[PDB]
């Protein structure tokens, strides 16, 4: 059996959300097919050498990915398709049987047989029960989950004849994303896949999670003679041949009209024109040079290792603790050594302000932080908006006066119902009588009275001097302004040592020689995380490099030298003509060796190792690196593209063209040299 | 939720060195100043100083040039090295955790230790010789029975004295150590039991000593009066 | 250095008053001071960083103030679960010293303490060295006389007390007496009682047990 291989256009695309956008291009980083990558050409062959002897092409493919399963057919050709995990009645699968007025999902572990085989014809008066053929299965076992789904995920048009349908399937966790669409190609050529753009939008979605590692495809026998030329033969000789892709987790662009409909898309990974639309959000990229990354990508999944820590935060100690003090000295009490779950604070009260100066709340939550502070005290209600950076001192920012440099959050809400009181009300004091401000996080515990100038008040008011600590007197017969208020100010500290309160994510396993994405102890990367012998302090963690570019981080639980390369060259440099002119692309490498892509050694499109080519698309050597895609002439023009170096770039048709001549040359990549005259 | 394990000896010769270790079981070492503190019997407390994770010492004038204070980051560990030990050197080491923000803040002592006494001596380590306190009749005014279990001529202080491998938890009464004139400590473990379970449940005495390494035990029975019946 | 000096040695009252334990120092230190609690022999736990601020875990009856040189501690309730010596910590320098301790003590009303006297064991009779223990349970202050009688005779000062300390729940005291004789000392009386003087016992309690008759 000898397969061969087809290249997808511009197919096989996905919406990722499911919401409704109007003039929004969203970049996201998930799983879908790249075009012009080989596809399997299994051709189906239907013949019967026997009553017990059937010959058709089931192969147990692996799909590593998941994979497009075309639906070529002409009006019953595929029905059903299997989905197994072991093939050894070892765990949960799952039939997609959509018939005629029958579309019972089953999921029971059954062992039924090694080739499955599909027929309309009744055995035995078979109008009575199901007319899905009991030939499929051999036994039964306990039934997990069924679906009774009524609408049909199967498009049946008997009429057009061709059938160009696109099928993606989704293997996640979570859903299954099914996603079915049909279309008909307006002219009668070869089981070709035809050139354009498409998309997919999901049907029905199952939230049970199956660890699927083979695939198996279903085809209907159909036969019901054993001559050519038969009522079934001939007239509707139609052996169909399906193809097979595969996923690679690469970044995607989507665009949303005002109805909510995709038009084109655009896969960074295929070619330098493509990978400037990616960096720079736009599809009709200018003449010249942009700045974009090379084809490497994200993995599936990242690593996240975080310190090992069991221990939960004591945040609910602090909020709906018993009783307050008065802000001279506020209740401040560290955090260290557990585990942040910041989702029991918003349990606790309606906040009247959640003021984060610094951090935002979304990436707040995960950041291992070395340590936690949690100042709680009560102010008066209308004075909550003056603890913030800044707010110049009023009569109450004399007690606590926030920094200028804040990185964390306020929390504070009204407690009349806990706090106010028909005749207690003196116990919550404010300090009035200050001599200077005070510094950040300083308190000023004292009960000495303020001298005013005339005579030292010894320990006496008397005339002019007045005692400090006066009441507020939070009575329940004020209005919104006069009621005390809880506030929880917690101050988040960033210092160089091993991290001690993180947010609640788990750790995931150490995968070196590999591009995945960098997430250690907050740090984000995204470059090769591989073994190192750096020499770094015994206790110093996020170590850096001669550039502001995190080079290496020690592995938050066992203690690691593992430096963090680029995936990519990054002097990889791309020379645009312009979506509206040309699509030939010359790559500049700025100062680097031969090419060697690690990522990408033996792709599709590789612009290097064209030594023999003509019509541009050559390999020279410059100052500032290699110049691949263009060629070199001894004249000079303007500055048209700028390479570098006194080099330049110009897309011109060829140094030999005459209008009036029989000899027209191509608009191949030329490089000039610059001239000052 | 972190703890502190000590470990160490339980008696030291004079004029040699003292050295003790603190297991960091709850977290790693990089906030607090795990350090020591001494506590002379019947008397207050006493610092001894604080090791930071960065080689950072600072002890107290009093007895700044005989302790050299040391942390094992690999292995989590801190132990204190007190050359020069003495006879007012008799004291009650604890660990605990100090830290001062760089706010300004001072927090106290958060977790502490569990107390590991160092006598300096030079006698034996006589650990066995334990004796029962064994009921009467005469002994139940009021409807209990009182049961000791006489440690006597022991010689380090240290004792764990439990009952019944730590079951009975009520009326257990542990006496403070009293010297005796050879310089062996006695104490007892009396334990109020009521008269109806004399002969059902097991009346177990363990006596527990780290430098002897003498974990006996020993059950308490009452006198049999009746030598005939 | 700092020398924390505290002026209430010993605050002796009953459940429900109000203790007030003062602190003063030397250098004035701005508002960090500490209080701990050990109560029968363990570490001392923290109750109230810099004066003001509770601990995680600490009850509401404990309650600190004061500024300067002079801070106070001022708990609201005395439950029975109290009794321990209260300590305070200078954390202001490098230098963190301690005070002399403040052994507050609770007073409860008269009780009645049970004698039961152990009877020389067989087990220490054949090595030599035995000692008989006039034990006492649940009683008032630890203000008693315990005074041995052997064959009608007072003793020479030849026996050792061990008093406890209060106890966490019902607030008493507890008291051993070995009198420690060699073999041959405690061969030739047969006769040996415990003299228990104490206020709420009026008449002193004769209990008497033999040596190996009962």
């Amino acid at each position: 059996t000898r397969t061969q291989s087809y290249t997808n256009s511009f197919t096989r695309g996905v919406y990722y959300p499911d919401k409704v956008f109007r003039s929004s291009v969203l970049h996201s980083t998930q799983d879908l097919f790249l075009p012009f990558f080989s596809n399997v050409t299994w051709f189906h062959a239907i013949h019967v050498s026997g009553t017990n002897g059937t010959k058709r092409f089931d192969n147990p493919v692996l799909p590593f990915n998941d994979g497009v399963y075309f639906a070529s057919t002409e009006k019953s050709n595929i029905i059903r398709g299997w989905i197994f995990g072991t093939t050894l009645d070892s765990k949960t699968q799952s039939l997609l049987i959509v018939n005629n007025a029958t579309n019972v999902v089953i999921k029971v572990c059954e062992f039924q047989f090694c080739n499955d085989p599909f027929l309309d014809v009744y055995q035995k008066n078979n109008k009575s029960w199901m007319e899905s053929e009991f030939r499929v299965y051999s036994s039964a076992n306990n039934c997990t989950f069924e679906y009774v789904s009524q609408p049909f995920l199967m498009d049946l048009e008997g009429k057009e004849g061709n059938f160009k349908n696109l099928r993606e399937f989704v293997f996640k966790n979570i859903d299954g994303y099914f996603k079915i669409y049909s279309k008909h190609t307006p002219i009668n050529l070869e089981r070709d896949l035809p050139q354009g753009f498409s998309a997919l939008e999901p049907l029905v979605d199952l939230p049970i999670g199956i660890n699927i590692t083979r695939f198996q495809t279903l085809l209907a026998l159909h036969r019901s003679y054993l001559t050519p030329g038969d009522s079934s033969s001939g007239w509707t000789a139609g052996a169909a041949a399906y193809y097979v892709g595969y996923l690679q987790p690469r970044t995607f662009l989507l665009k949303y009209n005002e109805n909510g409909t995709i038009t084109d898309a655009v896969d960074c990974a295929l070619d330098p024109l493509s990978e400037t639309k990616c960096t720079l959000k736009s599809f009709t990229v200018e003449k010249g040079i942009y700045q974009t990354s090379n084809f490497r990508v994200q993995p599936t999944e990242s690593i996240v290792r975080f310190p090992n820590i069991t221990n939960l935060c004591p945040f609910h100690e602090v909020f709906n603790a018993t009783t307050f003090a008065s802000v001279y000295a506020w209740n401040r009490k560290r955090i260290s050594n557990c585990v942040a779950d910041y989702s029991v604070i918003y349990n606790f009260a309606p906040f009247f302000a959640f003021k984060c100066y610094g951090v935002s709340p979304t990436k707040l939550n995960d950041l291992c932080f070395t340590n936690v502070y949690a100042d709680s005290f009560v102010i008066r209600g209308n004075e909550v908006s003056q603890i913030a950076p800044g707010q110049t001192g009023n009569i109450a920012d004399y007690n606590y006066k926030l920094p200028d440099d804040f990185t964390g959050c306020v929390i504070a809400w009204n407690s009349n119902k806990l706090d106010s009181k028909p005749s207690g009300n003196y116990n919550y004091l404010y300090r009035l009588f200050r001599k200077s401000k005070l510094k950040p996080f300083e308190r000023d515990i004292s009960t000495e009275i303020y001298q005013a100038g005339n005579k030292p008040c010894n320990g006496v008011a008397g005339s002019n001097c007045y005692s400090p600590l006066q009441s507020y007197g939070f009575r329940p017969t004020y209005g919104v302004g006069h009621q005390p208020y809880r506030v929880v100010v917690l101050s988040f500290e960033l210092l160089h040592a091993p991290a001690t309160v993180c947010g609640p994510k788990k750790s995931t396993n150490l995968v070196k020689n590999k591009c995945v994405n960098f997430n250690f102890n907050g740090l984000t990367g995204t470059g090769v995380l591989t073994e190192s012998n750096k020499k770094f302090l015994p206790f110093q963690q996020f170590g850096r490099d001669i550039a502001d570019t995190t080079d290496a981080v020690r592995d938050p639980q066992t203690l690691e030298i593992l430096d963090i390369t680029p995936c990519s060259f990054g002097g990889v440099s791309v020379i645009t003509p312009g979506t509206n002119t040309s699509n030939q692309v010359a790559v500049l490498y700025q100062g680097v060796n031969c090419t060697e892509v690690p990522v990408a050694i033996h792709a599709d499109q590789l612009t290097p190792t064209w030594r023999v080519y003509s019509t541009g698309s050559n390999v020279f050597q410059t100052r500032a690196g290699c110049l691949i895609g263009a060629e070199y002439v001894n004249n000079s023009y303007e500055c048209d593209i700028p390479i570098g170096a006194g080099i330049c770039a110009s897309y011109q048709t060829q140094t030999k063209s005459h209008r009036r001549a029989r000899s027209v040359a191509s608009q191949s990549i030329i490089a000039y040299t610059m001239s000052l005259g | 939720q972190v703890q502190l394990q000590e470990s160490g000896p339980g008696l030291v010769k004079p004029s040699e060195t003292l050295s003790l270790t603190c297991t960091v079981s709850g977290g790693s070492i990089s906030s607090y100043y795990w350090t020591w503190i001494r506590q002379p019997p019947g008397k207050g407390l006493e610092w001894i100083g604080y090791i930071y994770y960065t080689g950072s010492t600072n002890y107290n004038p009093s007895l700044k040039s005989r302790v050299t204070i040391s942390v094992d980051t690999s292995k989590s560990q801190f132990s204190l090295k007190l050359s020069s030990v003495t006879a007012a050197d008799t004291a009650v080491y604890y660990c605990a955790t100090d830290y001062y923000d760089s706010s300004g803040y001072s927090y106290g002592m958060d977790v502490w230790g569990h107390g590991t006494t160092v006598t300096v001596s030079s006698a034996s380590t006589k650990g066995p010789s334990v004796f029962p306190l064994a009921p009467s009749s005469k002994s139940t005014s009021g409807g209990t029975a009182a049961l000791g279990c006489l440690v006597k001529d022991y010689f380090p202080e240290p004792v764990t004295v439990s009952w019944n491998s730590g079951a009975l938890t009520s009326g257990v009464h542990t006496f403070p150590a009293v010297l005796q004139s050879s310089g062996l400590y006695s104490l007892s473990s009396v334990v109020t039991v009521p008269s109806s379970s004399l002969g059902t449940q097991t009346y177990i005495c363990n006596v527990n000593h780290k430098p002897s390494n003498t974990k006996v035990d020993k059950k308490v029975e009452p006198k049999s009066c009746d030598k005939t019946h | 250095d700092i020398q924390m000096t505290q002026s209430p040695s010993s605050v002796s009252a009953s459940v429900g008053d109000r203790v007030t334990i003062t602190c003063r120092a030397s250098q004035g230190i701005s508002g960090w001071l500490a209080w701990y609690q050990q109560k029968p022999g363990k570490a001392p736990k923290l109750l109230i960083y810099a004066a003001s601020t509770l601990q995680s875990g600490v009850p509401s009856r404990f309650s600190g103030s004061g500024s300067g040189t002079d801070f106070t501690l001022t708990i609201s309730s005395l439950q029975p679960e109290d009794f321990a010596t209260y300590y305070c910590q200078q954390a202001n320098n490098f230098p963190r010293t301690f005070g002399q301790g403040t052994k507050v003590e609770i007073k409860r009303t008269v009780a009645a303490p049970s004698v039961f006297i152990f009877p020389p064991s067989d087990e220490q009779l054949k090595s030599g060295t035995a000692s008989v223990v006039c034990l006492l349970n649940n009683f008032y202050p630890r203000e008693a006389k315990v005074q041995w009688k052997v064959d009608n005779a007072l003793q020479s000062g030849n026996s050792q007390e061990s008093v406890t300390e209060q106890d966490s729940k019902d607030s008493t005291y507890s008291l051993s007496s070995t009198l420690t004789l060699s073999k041959a000392d405690y061969e030739k009386h047969k006769v040996y009682a415990c003299e228990v003087t104490h206020q709420g016992l009026s008449s002193p309690v004769t209990k008497s047990f033999n040596r190996g008759e009962c």
